[PDB]
């Protein structure tokens, strides 16, 4: 019988139920197929050592199926369990792989979802010593500092190193009396015998909106050992299992009065969760009628604006960031600013671009830079990124960009024709690298836009980075009576199916594969082809109270240029998308205008450009 | 024990022949003796310094190149006391003003692949290590005291000529004066010192993860 009456922690200690539980294994590790009659621990362990990983995944659930005692012992005793199933995955891969004993002779096998999943503040004495499920934010993440694993000193009076002692994690471990001369005093580490092992210690948290439902959120501490350091970075949202082991403090007890001791979660397994073919793709490009089947995808409820949606998946894509020869950098970004009187979904086409999008961040203008901060777990004086760090490749959502305040909006302009912040704080002088697509949209003065003024007065922002965006479109309302009715039923309609009684697939996977496999071509056609377009309205801007289309705005347009290579991954500059690049980068410039200029422009041009 | 210095008596005899006989060049042109002669043409500008590569060391004797990726710490001591046995026998007689032999710091550069810092696990603990990256900060130097000697208080008992052991790693003076518990001090007029600085070197930029704030060293 492998259920005997003592303790279950002292059952598995005793030899007889550890051979058998040793031999238990090997069986489940060599025999187990799925489904389909595949070995799955044949070829899993494979791809394990096709990378030196000596780390090995069990699921749980296939455990209890194959295994109906083991998977009822190990959440009661797991600090020996995991230490036998160690002993069994090793013998079974020095046998798939005799000669792998020069990769770290040592395998951890993890625990995949234990169906016991778990908060964060329900964790209470009954779960000591017991392997447990959890989840939560981590808020903090000390360096990757090398501890002992086994110890090994030296006497200081007779050259000899005494015995190899293992470090368990509570107490600092203690060496005898030598041996060999009884010289019991202040021995000294021999770091060359000595074996060390990875180190690192997080603080994780209560999800937000989770579980703190109307009280504040709890923490803990983990520790996570030599394979599983820098699986996390604050802010990632983790999954811990691993046992819940205690040990005493002689702090709390001097705080508050009674004999308590501190908890710590030794991790086993952290499964980050958050957010990470073509023969389709071939053909739905080739439609050669793209731009219309994207267009209507983003956005997906908010109807109209049909014209911002164009500029907007211009943006989302981007353009081409090509390094001009001439040393002078060109930046491959595209900068859009919306504005608008109250009430037209600006702030939901920012929350949507949150999502569509991928590694995107997310901000308020009422942080931007990295900044020294006292850390939560380590008690440190450490440097903390800011928001601009972390799009450093993605994108930025600001929001209300009216009220940033005059450091701000000194740190923002640096950062558009620069995409570099130096650092000269009170940690440490530093230059990073920031290199973003800035999303954000303005207000209108006196509560209502007012096209008698240029849009640079209802703006309310200085002149020179209203300059630094390439977009400026311009939100505004209707009380036309035909559309009331299209409006009204959709946000009606919108309210009859929401309550508790291209897809969102296609462009996904589409923004993650058009980013990569492209490198539009710039060829010399084009050429000419736009100057006789600039040598008119130059002189018809600057005829009146305005100023023409200048080379910021060029450039804007050649980006946009290439922000239609990434759609039909065309790649090469034709006269036919200089027709749209030029068509949109005259689209952000007559709303920017005058009463009646506005409409002299338009009834020049609109006219003029053959729209 | 009784090995140890049987063994060493043997490595710093074959660190020894390998400055002493390693040249270059080929046979048609002509040959070099590389390090006898930047030895003694360091020496008489007073520099004190070689610069040992590692594939000489390697294609000289290959066991040698390997003893020193594993153990550098015990084996650099055996290295830089053939360094100055040799570089005795190369530029004796020295002339007037000095004939005390000086200590010789040997240096050594490689020609291999470069590391990480992320890429320093615990397995590489007291291994040769090459990383590169960007220097950040600069201590001011300072003394480092090498050769040190105490003294007692009370009966004045000295106990000199004690070496103390490179890197940052101090010493445990005795209690047992053989007299008070701890009855030594040190004796400042007789302890020689070497500078030491201590930089902070952060690594290079286009290697971050893309996550967060660049780690140092
Ligand atoms: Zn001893
Ligand atoms: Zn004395």
């Amino acid at each position: 019988e492998d259920l005997k009456g003592h303790s279950v922690r002292e059952w598995v200690s005793m030899a007889g139920p550890r051979l058998e539980i040793h031999h238990r294994f090997k069986n489940f590790l060599r025999t187990h197929v799925d489904s389909h009659g595949h070995n799955v621990f044949k070829e899993r362990i494979s791809d394990m050592c096709k990378e030196n990983r000596e780390s090995l995944v069990v699921n749980y659930e296939d455990l209890a199926a194959r295994e109906h005692v083991l998977a009822y012992f190990l959440p009661e005793a797991p600090a020996e369990l995991l230490q036998i199933f160690d002993e069994a995955a090793l013998e079974v891969v020095l046998a798939m792989y005799p000669k792998y004993d020069r990769i770290t002779n040592h395998i951890h096998v993890r625990i995949s979802h234990l169906p016991l999943v778990e908060e964060l503040r329900s964790l209470r004495q009954l779960h000591l010593n017991q392997l447990i499920r959890t989840s939560g934010v981590v808020t903090s993440c000390t360096g990757v500092l090398p501890q002992l694993s086994m110890v090994k000193y030296n006497c200081n009076k007779c050259n000899f190193v005494l015995g190899p002692f293992c470090q368990s994690q509570n107490q600092e471990v203690k060496p005898g009396s030598c041996p060999e001369c009884q010289s019991a005093g202040p021995f000294e580490v021999n770091m060359e015998e000595t074996i060390y092992q990875n180190y690192q210690r997080i603080r994780i948290q209560e999800s937000p909106g989770k579980v703190a439902a109307g009280r504040l959120p709890r923490s803990k501490d983990a520790i996570l050992l030599a394979d599983l350091v820098d699986s996390c970075k604050p802010g990632d949202e983790i999954e811990l299992t691993g046992i819940y082991h205690n040990n005493y403090d002689g702090s709390l007890n001097t705080a508050n009065g009674f004999p308590v001791f501190a908890t710590v979660i030794l991790a086993n397994h952290v499964a980050k969760k958050d957010n990470k073919d073509v023969k389709m793709i071939t053909s739905l490009s080739k439609d050669q009628q793209i731009g219309e089947k994207i267009f209507a995808s983003i956005a997906p409820s908010i109807y109209g604006h049909e014209d911002i949606k164009r500029g907007l998946a211009l943006a989302l894509f981007g353009g081409e960031p090509k390094n001009p020869g001439g040393k002078h950098k060109v930046r491959g970004d595209i900068n859009v600013l919306l504005c608008g009187d109250p009430g037209t979904a600006k702030s939901q086409f920012l929350k949507y671009i949150e999502k569509v999008s991928s590694r995107a961040i997310f901000t308020t203008g009422q942080g931007l830079t990295a900044y020294v901060q006292r850390h939560p777990v380590s008690r440190e004086w450490t440097l903390e990124a800011g928001a601009l760090v972390l799009a450093d490749r993605g994108v930025c959502l600001i929001d209300e960009f009216d009220k940033m305040n005059d450091q701000d909006r000194t740190s923002i302009h640096e950062a558009m024709e620069q995409q570099s912040i130096s650092i000269s704080k009170a940690g440490i002088v530093t230059s990073l690298q920031a290199r973003c697509t800035v999303i954000a949209a303005a207000n209108p003065i006196g509560g209502r836009y007012d096209p008698s003024l240029t849009f640079s007065e209802n703006v309310d922002l200085t002149e020179p980075i209203i300059s630094r965006f390439d977009i400026l479109c311009v939100v505004r309302d209707t009380v036309d009576p035909v559309q009331d009715e299209m409006l009204a039923r959709f946000v009606v309609g919108s309210h009859v199916r929401h309550h508790p009684s291209l897809p969102q697939e296609v462009l996904k996977k589409y923004i993650i594969y058009a980013k990569e496999r492209v490198h539009p071509k710039l060829n010399q056609m084009d050429q000419d082809k736009v100057a006789k377009m600039y040598s008119d309205l130059r002189k018809e801007s600057m005829a009146t109270g305005s100023i023409p289309i200048t080379v910021r705005h060029i450039e804007s347009m050649i980006r946009m240029a290439e922000a239609h290579a990434r759609i039909h991954l065309r790649d090469y500059v034709i006269e036919d998308d200089v027709n749209m690049a030029i068509r949109v980068m005259l689209e952000s410039f007559i709303d920017t205008q005058k009463f009646s200029v506005m409409r002299s422009m338009r009834k020049t041009f609109a006219r003029y450009l053959s729209f | 024990a009784d090995e140890g210095q049987a063994r060493k008596s043997q490595l710093q005899r074959r660190f020894k022949e390998f400055l002493r006989q390693y040249r270059v060049g080929t046979d048609r042109t002509g040959f070099t003796f590389k390090y006898r002669d930047e030895l003694k043409r360091h020496y008489n500008l007073g520099e004190y310094w070689i610069e040992v590569e590692m594939e000489d060391l390697a294609s000289f004797d290959e066991d040698l190149a390997d003893y020193l990726y594993k153990q550098p710490a015990e084996h650099l001591q055996l290295l830089e006391e053939a360094a100055k046995e040799v570089a005795d026998e190369v530029t004796r007689p020295r002339p007037s003003g000095e004939e005390v032999l000086q200590d010789i710091q040997v240096m050594l550069k490689s020609d291999a692949s470069p590391s990480s810092i992320r890429s320093l696990k615990s397995d590489m603990m007291s291994h040769l290590v090459k990383i590169p990256g960007i220097i950040i900060a600069a201590s001011a130097v300072r003394a480092k005291a090498t050769r040190i000697s105490i003294q007692c208080r009370s009966c004045r008992n000295t106990l000199t000529n004690i070496a103390m052991r490179p890197g940052l790693e101090g010493y445990a003076l005795p209690r047992k004066c053989n007299c008070p518990l701890d009855p030594y001090f040190i004796m400042p007029d007789k302890c020689k010192c070497v500078d030491f600085q201590t930089l902070k070197l952060q690594e290079l930029p286009d290697a971050v993860p893309h996550g967060e704030m660049p780690r140092h060293m």
